[PDB]
């Protein structure tokens, strides 16, 4: 289960790998960029970042086997969230990927982010049977959607 | 594995006020927790969603509830026709946990 | 309007199997996913078992784990499950439920039901 | 049946140490800090101090630095407070307070409190 | 810290009357704004969190507004069973803040 | 939190007119400022933005170089200092502040005077 | 930069549905907002990322889009929704207004 990460230019990459009872390794890949807005307040930015990075260690880590066979075009990443910078309050996180060949991929998770530290994983579960919008309005957070494409390749 | 526990499966009253209901978690369930009330011959109705909010065509007759471990509902005043079982079912997560339910009756 | 029917059950003999369904109608189950309730005679409401839409996300009560499978007609706003194995105590009218709290208009459905027995 | 409670409160002389704690049921605590709170008998809210969860956020209100420390019960759900070197000033009801937010919506709850003089 | 303070110290009105009571902070709290009612006797309840909306089980005639630095709670058609000490309090971080109250009174 | 303009009124073609921006219900110290324009019968029209300390001061191209825009000491004010005026330059400014975070936007449109050249 | 609308001025009776548009120049990556005024007043933030509204607007007002085309709709015009619409860019430092469109009642 090693991983690494690798930043420049605003762009990231993140590294799953693992060894083979063949003899061999292979290691996923992926990479992709994201934008500061000077108009949104910084940490919830900075956050929203870690909490990308992390979601997709988790979904990298449970079907790695599946991502070995899909060596080919750029996956859709589609991440909704509310995410605020308050240790008081939890955060809540869905992630979505969808392949070139039609499998979708899902995950939920819950966060706590103190502003000055690397993000909590939680363990409290989401509630599927409630829209996130709702769960919005109960409790005053902004609506947080983000869209990223990466690149999986694998070693070869 | 969430389990419920309930209050006495029977509640003998009169018509007048106060008749109680309780429903308790072995874990934390927030505030995720709904009523149902049933007649023998009918699958069951959804009164209470959150443990404290009305489905539209309830009767004033109401209460709210507690909350994470423990939860409540309160009848103001018993009518004849509100004789029924009742249940208390946990949503957290994928699927569904329901309690034993309770009876009410004149 | 908004439908669940159910279909299938009567009587069946120890062991061996039976297909049971719910057809819905009035909606599209695009989303969210359908639950089987189980009201045994002389007993409360259990849950069984249920089908995301997505038709990944399988659950099933733990008192038949092993036994029954769910599955999701892909044409059809239908779910099947299917029963074997069968046994005492599977006595039960079962039930089609769909729950969706979507804000501020809730939904709550289910079906009058079917008998399942055995003997 | 979520409940916190207060005791060892009483007359402490100047100077006299003495030991406060939250006794709590119906909740694991897990999660969240707890916090405690004081009103004087002629003024509104005055806030003195929180702790997390097995957490190393600790923060005291100044009025109360290097005389007071609060320490986690690890055997049980319960938050222990002391105090030292008090003075006229500190008379007060003290109050274990506990609070968060999430997706249900706010949770707060208070304990009947307990009364602390000095002389 | 964050220093919080509140216009009126006390309020007189007569049973129906519209009342308003504001609170400042120093610095920026955005929309973390609480407020809390107590009554003599008993321990405070929140009544209104992230400077807006009403915890449940609470009459309409409530409402919070404002953002920022300056917020503002009203009473619409005060009742006498609204008699009580208002506080004003502050959670962007670990630990609370609360402001001096403010009492309504009926003459 | 209010905004308010200072100076305009009628001024002849080819004059200077300074306008400012003032505050008082925050310190300008965390998120920028902006200008806005409105001709009679006209759309808004963005004109420039200016930032806390060094700032990133770019005005709009098509207006650009016969103006100037910047922060006071202290005393919570924006100016602005145009030259060359032109016929074409007649209109209603607007002071106006934009920045989002998790709990939603602040605008806090400003009430501005009018500008006839 | 470039933004632009289609509809310019429309006409309608109380009650009708209302859609705008808005085009950028190029992708802006979703960071879109609509404002709303009235003659005689200042201008006001209506919807913001183009995907949600600001708090105390009524629920009629909506909007969704991609990041090269945007649209805005009012499932139900009231009188009080005579108004002309902005389309604003929040990609940088700078910002833009595109031509407006304008909504009038008969």
């Amino acid at each position: 289960k090693k991983f690494s990460v690798e930043e420049e230019n605003n762009k990231v990459t993140l590294t799953l790998c693992k060894e083979k009872t063949d003899g061999t390794v292979t290691c996923l890949t992926v990479e992709w960029e994201y934008e500061v807005n000077p108009n949104v307040d910084p940490n919830d930015q900075k956050a929203f970042k870690e909490i990308t990075i992390l979601s997709l260690k988790e979904m990298l880590g449970k079907n790695f086997e599946e991502f070995v066979k899909l060596n080919g075009k750029k996956l859709k990443v589609s991440i909704k969230a509310t995410i605020t910078s308050n240790p008081n309050v939890d955060n809540e996180v869905r992630l979505k990927v969808k392949s070139e060949d039609g499998k979708i991929f899902e995950l939920c998770d819950m966060y706590r982010c103190d502003p000055d530290e690397p993000c909590i994983k939680t363990p409290r579960k989401c509630n599927p049977n409630v829209d996130l919008e709702t769960i919005a309005k109960r409790t005053g957070s902004r609506v947080v959607e983000e869209e990223f494409t990466m690149n999986l390749k694998v070693e070869k | 594995d969430i389990q419920m526990t309930q209050s006495p499966s029977t509640l003998s009253a009169s018509v007048g006020d106060r008749v109680t209901i309780t429903c308790r978690a072995s874990q934390f369930i927030s505030r995720w927790l709904a009523w149902y009330q049933q007649k023998p011959g009918k699958a069951p109705k959804l009164l209470i969603y959150k443990a404290s909010s009305l489905e539209s065509g309830v009767p004033s007759r109401f209460s709210g509830s507690g909350s994470e471990t423990h939860f409540t509902l309160t009848i103001s005043s018993l009518q004849p026709d509100d004789v029924a079982t009742y249940y208390c079912q946990e949503y957290t997560s994928y699927g569904r946990t329901f309690g034993q339910g309770t009876k009410v009756e004149i | 309007q908004v439908k669940l029917v159910e279909s299938g059950g009567g009587v069946v003999q120890p062991g061996r199997s039976l297909r049971l369904s719910c057809e819905a109608s009035g909606f599209i189950f695009s989303t969210y996913g359908m639950h089987w309730v189980r009201q045994a005679p002389g007993k409360g409401l259990e849950w069984v078992a249920v089908i995301w839409f997505d038709g990944s996300n399988i659950y099933y009560a733990d008192s038949v784990k092993g036994r029954f499978t769910i599955s999701r007609d892909n044409s059809k706003n239908t779910v099947f499950m299917q029963m074997d194995s069968l046994r005492a105590e599977d006595t039960a009218v079962y039930y089609c439920h769909r729950n969706f709290y979507d804000g501020s208009g809730p939904f709550d459905y289910w079906g009058q039901g079917t008998l399942v027995t055995v003997s």
